[PDB]
RNA sequence: AUUCCGGUUGAUCCUGCCGGAGGCCACUGCUAUGGGGGUCCGACUAAGCCAUGCGAGUCAUGGGGCGCGCGCGCGCACCGGCGGACGGCUCAGUAACACGUCGGUAACCUACCCUCGGGAGGGGGAUAACCCCGGGAAACUGGGGCUAAUCCCCCAUAGGCCUGAGGUACUGGAAGGUCCUCAGGCCGAAAGGGGCAUGCCCGCCCGAGGAUGGGCCGGCGGCCGAUUAGGUAGUUGGUGGGGUAACGGCCCACCAAGCCGAAGAUCGGUACGGGCCAUGAGAGUGGGAGCCCGGAGAUGGACACUGAGACACGGGUCCAGGCCCUACGGGGCGCAGCAGGCGCGAAACCUCCGCAAUGCGGGCAACCGCGACGGGGGGACCCCCAGUGCCGUGGCAGCCACGGCUUUUCCGGAGUGUAAAAAGCUCCGGGAAUAAGGGCUGGGCAAGGCCGGUGGCAGCCGCCGCGGUAAUACCGGCGGCCCGAGUGGUGGCCGCUAUUAUUGGGCCUAAAGCGUCCGUAGCCGGGCCCGUAAGUCCCUGGCGAAAUCCCACGGCUCAACCGUGGGGCUUGCUGG
RNA sequence: AGUGGCGAAGGCGCCCGGCUGGAACGGGUCCGACGGUGAGGGACGAAGGCCAGGGGAGCGAACCGGAUUAGAUACCCGGGUAG
RNA sequence: GAGCCUGGGCUCCGUGAGGGGGGAGAAGUCGUAACAAGGUAGCCGUAGGGGAACCUACGGCUCGAUC
RNA sequence: AGCCGAGGGAACUCGGCAAAUUGGCCCCGUAACUUCGGGAGAAGGGGUGCCUGCGGGUGUGUAACCCGCAGGUCGCAGUGAC
RNA sequence: GCCCUGCAGCAGGGGCCAAGGGUGGGGGUGUUCACCCAUUAAAGGGGAACGUGAGCUGGGUUUAGACCGUCGUGAGACAGGU
């Protein structure tokens, strides 16, 4: 036979030039300061996988189905998309905006460590941000629920200084 | 496919169009068979001499065949002596 | 087309019963023939290097083995291809360590630590009986080994009984019979590493093997092959499990 | 060469094409046509597939004749009535199932002398 | 996303095909900053052709010699032992018990390894190295003298095989299979060698079993063709034999007339098979080079020696075909092993470093070797993560300027890393500095009714259709849209397609009911009672390698990747 | 003489007699699922055409004439071979 | 049992004096058979005839109009 | 009127005239074309003696006739001449 | 063996003396002749009752038989063919 090659983790659209879809995606890209459509598409794909799993597992019989239900709910809880008293139908009410909320760039903007999303991106990429003690330079990391309150400036980093000029400008917004 | 040019020619467009599409006869180095190929562009035929070598691909049509108002031509020229017709026609590069 | 026997083993084609990283390298150690089968045994170098950790490389492991520091059933073993299998005792006296080789419930081979008083005994299942020249009886055991007994004491030994022996000298003590209240440990199959008490034995015609019905601690009843049922006691394990 | 490995026709009547060369382990050898000798008896020793041995008897002079437990060694005269081929009694060829004349009468051969190397026989009534 | 849009008319509803719009693979135009991971890179065409050098050795704990040193050691070729039958490459042939799965051998072999039970007695011989002469262009090779062994030979004893007659100890589902006794015969062992030291280590032979690795047999399953209908003559079977490691028309003598086939034989065509892969909502359709298992091959075609194992991938003999050296007397070689060059063709990399890791062989070991393997180098192979600036103010409606900040990337260094390097990682210094394109712009289909030019010519065009002097459809400028380190073009498979229809199509008039009837096989078949349990359903035992698929957790900054567990896959087989 | 009837279809019309095939109705008659369809295979099958033997009134392919007609190898008219 | 020679059987390929049909092509001629009762209603089957579309005869259909 | 003829093999001649070649029996195998009867002994290929032994058919038969097998052996040659 | 030349050489062209020797083998046709092929120094031609049938051959030359075409009422004919 043939061996398997590595495959993409995102899916492209069925028709390229549909106006409603173009408008929606233009708004999202602009507002979350994304570089391409690949990123939006890969987050959409994450959500679609969660939904397909829930659809398959809903009204199924056996031991493994129960195990996998509990695993799915625990994972969504741990990622910060559902609460604990969540049932499996609550997975079908999720949107891509939740998954876009859960990325570093967005959280760094929402805490006040940056004035804008593009500034947040540059901070991350240049190495000025730490999570749970560890520098992470990927603006699509998908922060976990128990890592959020540990996000700060990196120890060795100019912005660690209470008197840096750009940090003064940043704090002036809050 | 690679081939050598034998003769430059012109074909009449089907009605109700009126034009002479420029073309060239090509002998294939694989098997010696002779086919007709189209030269796209405005002036492309001025950049092709005889005994030149040429690269041939499909013209793009229903069921892998003829296209548009051209009668009975199935192929199209891509390269002349290892140079692109697009660039020759524009004027970037020079034919060797 | 192959013109003779193999001398190489690819690591993806290695037995399931091993703890081995199958994608890290291309080759694995091919086991030499010996006391157990390929499906019930592992080479010594994997024990010395991966299961225990006293060496990081094969050269170090081979030096350890050639210095004469590892015993198997009380005998010095220096070949890195030697196969170690079920019920074998691995001993390291410079450390005082003593292990028994057994299977998991998944079907993999593990080392269970034991004491020095129990590292002197090893059980053997009798797999066959022969008459040999001199009107003597040969017992063919589960690790491929053989032991001689007399005529007069031939009816005390049968082909699914178990014999406990002092290992370097091979002296018999405490024959254990296959019966209906005997305590059993399972070595192969879907129910590997389950234990309990024999409840019933059924036979079949035309070459098909015999089946045994067993009762576990919690009262759950299950079935396996008689040749997979290893007797270890009358009502209590003579060894630790 | 004596191949001895496989037939080239199916039981339906169809032709088979051998998809590989002949292997050394498939082959055979020529028959020992054990004959009644005159002066000396001859044996060949043959090396076989696993380093093993066979003994071919090529000329026979004596025979071991058995009569209800007891055995006597005697000399072979005329072969009589080999039922495996018509020409063999004329060529005085001994095989299993042949009837022979000995000093002590007629006997049926029970051994395979091209495999075993001896001629053993049971006396007839 | 279980989807529709354009095209036959002056207008309409239908049938039906073409085209658009998505994915993967290969070639190609234009363009290109960085790191990481992986099973990618002459498979499609020539299983075509060459030069240079490498890819298989090791043992002073088997033996003699010589040399270099200091009775001890270091080296050189030689005799001898083991290995060289694995590894690696390729898919020409093969429609077959070749492959897959379940079983069987009570019809067979097995060096290296394990266990137990037993042995090592007595005698002989030669010859390589070495010395004296050489022959021949080389490839190769003659005579005489001398000498060792774990080299070779003989005798004996153990032991092995055949047959006949008895007995009844063992195993097993089932025995003359093993055991005991007798008899007649054939074949017929061994290195008490080596090291240490005052018993131990490494080896030799016989027997019983196992393991490993194979040979042989059977049941079930897997492409197209009827413009291929009869085929088979050791062919089907029997008796008796030979040969084989072993069953067997495998081969022979004799006796018969059987074997296959319209449920497709035979013949031909095409092709290595599977695990798997691509695609799709699925049912399904198509493929099966790269990783694993199996099979076959080494210029084409045949035949043998040695060995546990070969009719031998770096060995032998012959014929055909080609090539090379030659003092012309004669000799040598096949690149489907690695790197390199030629050619064929649309189409595919360095004549690099190393045995440090994984393994193999040899060796008591210490260690040696390995174009396997590992490491780097080249290449728009597949996948993951990023860059080509950010903030504020004034002016417009993304840009200019002003003022600041940062350094992922860039340049230059020190450590760590590494077999050695390199990259990567930590730190230091400088500095917005070093880094966007391709296609489209009439409708399908997102985007201009703006300028200059040309003028039914020139050109565009998947399809519909534009252009004929006012061009939103040609060329170009300026603007704008899509995607973006990529974006377009050509060819193939899937989907689109309910245009192959089991799910799920049609046949009055659109393509389509044989001119009508009888009936063979097959398919479909009324109601009740009794039995059976083959199909069918449930439960339990033994199998269906790993990789690849889904889920969670853990280790690389996350991720791709790797590991630990739980399921699934193998279209199924078999005991109850 | 029909919008009629019989027949598997093709197709079947003066009267009388003989031989024969099938269907419908009526039926507390008999058998007791014997049924449907039907690949391959077979039977029947308008006109016309062929073989052999007869017959030949009317009609009439081919052909032979006369008109029409720009032309007439046709339509119209008069004869006529096969059938 | 190679290879050589010889007589055989399928398949593919490459050429041939001369002959035969088909398909496309701004545009050469002869007539006007089919669409209206298309100027003799059209069409099926068979047979004969004719520069060519066509004509005639026997049997059939309406997918044929007017009183 | 007859026999042989090295190397060539129809160059002879209007023309292979004349001469040569083949030849009996058994087994195998057999084209186009066809009025399906033929063509056809198509073509083409193998074998054949003597002696020693075994077997079959009919038959009452070591009377007589006919049909097969195996082995040994000699020659340039076994329908050895006709 | 010599002479002239629009004769450099190799060759060509045109003339004089000279008949001692040579001038062949094949394909289609009855052919002589003519045409063609490969060689060759060249492959000259004429006369002798178109040399040579009391030397050979007998293909041709329309005696007697027969067929086709054409001419002729016909019997028949043909400086036509077979």
């Amino acid at each position: 036979g043939d061996p398997k090659r590595q495959r993409k983790k995102y899916e492209t659209p069925s028709h390229p030039w549909i106006k409603e879809r173009l408008d929606r995606e233009r708004v999202l890209k602009r507002n979350y300061a994304l570089k391409n459509k690949k990123e939006l598409w890969r987050h959409e794909t994450q959500l679609k996988e969660f939904r397909r799993r829930a659809r398959r597992l809903l009204a199924a019989r056996g031991k493994q189905a129960e195990i996998e239900r509990q695993q799915l709910l625990q994972r969504l809880y741990r990622l910060g998309l559902l609460p604990a008293d969540a049932v499996l139908d609550d997975v079908l009410s999720l949107t891509v905006e939740d998954v876009l909320e859960r990325r570093l760039q967005t959280i760094v903007y929402r805490k006040g460590l940056a004035r804008t999303m593009k500034q947040a991106r540059q901070l991350i990429v240049h190495g000025h941000i730490e999570v749970n003690g560890q520098v992470i330079r990927s603006p699509g990391y998908l922060v976990l629920r128990e890592e959020e309150d540990t996000i700060t400036y990196a120890k060795g980093s100019p912005f660690a200084k209470e008197g840096h000029p750009e940090r003064m400008v940043i704090e002036q917004a809050k | 496919a690679r081939g050598i040019v034998l003769e430059k020619i012109a074909v009449e467009a089907k009605q109700p169009n009126s034009a002479m599409r420029k073309a060239v006869r090509v002998q294939l180095i694989k098997n010696g068979k002779v086919v007709t190929a189209f030269t796209p562009g405005d002036g492309a035929i001025n950049h092709i001499d005889e005994h030149d070598e040429v690269i041939i691909e499909g013209i793009g049509g229903p069921k892998g065949g003829s296209m548009g108002d051209i009668p009975g031509i199935r192929y199209k020229v891509v390269k002349v002596n290892r140079v692109s017709l697009k660039e020759l026609v524009k004027g970037r590069k020079e034919k060797p | 087309a192959r013109k003779g026997p193999k001398r190489h083993l690819k690591r993806l084609a290695a037995p399931t019963s091993w703890y081995i990283h199958r994608k890290a390298y291309k080759w694995a150690v091919r086991p030499s023939p010996g006391p157990h089968s390929m499906k019930t045994s592992i080479p010594l170098i994997y024990i010395v290097r991966d299961y225990l950790g006293y060496a990081k490389t094969a050269r170090e492991a081979r030096k350890i083995l050639n210095e004469g520091k590892i015993l198997v059933d009380g005998r010095v073993r220096k070949d890195y291809k030697f196969p170690v299998g079920i019920m074998d005792v691995v001993s390291i006296p410079e450390t005082g360590e003593h292990y028994r080789v057994l299977p998991n419930r998944i079907g993999k081979l593990i080392l269970h630590p034991i004491s020095e008083e129990e590292a002197k005994l090893k059980p053997f299942r009798i797999n066959n009986k022969r008459m040999v020249k001199g009107a003597k009886v040969q017992l063919n055991l589960h690790d491929g080994s053989n032991h001689l007994v007399s005529l007069a004491e031939k009816d005390a030994y049968k082909t699914s009984y178990t014999v406990i022996m002092q290992v370097p000298e091979r002296q018999i003590v405490k024959v254990l019979p296959f019966e209906v209240g005997a305590y059993v440990f399972v070595t192969q199959g879907k129910n590997v590493a389950r234990k309990g008490k024999i409840v019933e034995v059924r036979q079949f015609p035309m070459g098909w093997p015999d089946v045994v019905t067993i009762e576990d601690e919690n009262g759950e009843l299950f079935d396996t092959l008689k040749e997979y049922a290893f007797v270890i006691g009358k009502d209590k394990p003579e060894i630790s499990l | 060469a004596i191949w001895q490995g496989r037939s080239l026709k199916k039981p339906s009547g169809g032709r088979i094409i051998l998809a590989r060369k002949k292997r050394k382990r498939e082959l055979g050898r020529e028959p020992a046509n054990t004959k009644v000798g005159e002066d000396r008896e001859k044996r060949k020793i043959i090396r076989t597939y696993g380093g093993n041995r066979k003994v071919r008897l090529v000329e026979a002079l004596y025979a071991n004749v058995f009569e209800g437990g007891k055995g006597k060694k005697v000399k072979i005269l005329n072969v009589v009535e080999n039922p495996a081929n018509r020409q063999y009694a004329r060529r005085n060829i001994i095989t299993k199932g042949a009837i022979i004349e000995t000093e002590i009468g007629k006997a049926i051969v029970t051994s395979r002398p091209g495999q075993d190397g001896v001629v053993n026989a049971v006396l007839i009534k």
